[PDB]
């Protein structure tokens, strides 16, 4: 996943 | 004694699981909803976006195969709810493994 | 279920804490005996030689600093007693750390 | 430490  | 904020969640209205799973009504996403909820995450309703109720970290673009707990630690090692839940060796584990992968790929310059 | 080996200690007579501390009567050594005992080690009456009552692994030449549990997992990661006492992350962590060091050292060829 |  990727952070935001 | 262990701080102000750290001690206190970024979104108390989401401290209880029940509160969090609900947010996952329509989960058309690969990742499991019960699991995210357990890991402290909840859905913002902006796609597969989620946010930990305590450290307030947000993740998105989840892959089918991903584990809520792992990416929580992979990205937000500092969350206290994480430390109480999965312990020290767990967190450091995830990070060491990454650190190792990096060094092993550094042989490739 | 666990195998022949594994489940079963190599020295049943030493499975108890008490049983082991009593071997460290005359402990003229740096490394703390109550600690050695807890990690499952018992003295062989041959210098600072100790052995795990389970996996049977033996350790010598202890340094003042050293932690029984670390050395235990560092050399005998496969001990069942150790897994029950310290869990997986611990063992795998003790080991990831080393692998990492070997890798950071390899940048020196 | 060391093995034996
Ligand atoms: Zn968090
Ligand atoms: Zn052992």
């Amino acid at each position: 996943a990727v952070p935001f | 004694n262990f701080p102000n904020s750290t001690n206190l969640p970024r979104n108390p209205s989401m401290a209880d699981y029940e509160a969090r799973i609900f947010t996952f009504g329509t989960w058309i996403y690969s990742v499991n909803k019960e699991q995210l909820a357990r890991a402290g995450f909840y859905a913002l309703g902006e796609g597969d976006k989620v946010k930990c109720f305590h450290c307030g970290g947000g993740l998105t673009d989840w892959k089918p195969s991903e584990d809520p707990w792992e990416q929580h630690a992979k990205w937000y090692p500092g969350c206290k709810y994480l430390l109480e839940q999965k312990g020290q060796e767990y967190i450091n584990n995830i990070h060491l493994t990454h650190s190792l992968e990096e060094c092993l790929v550094r042989t490739t310059e």
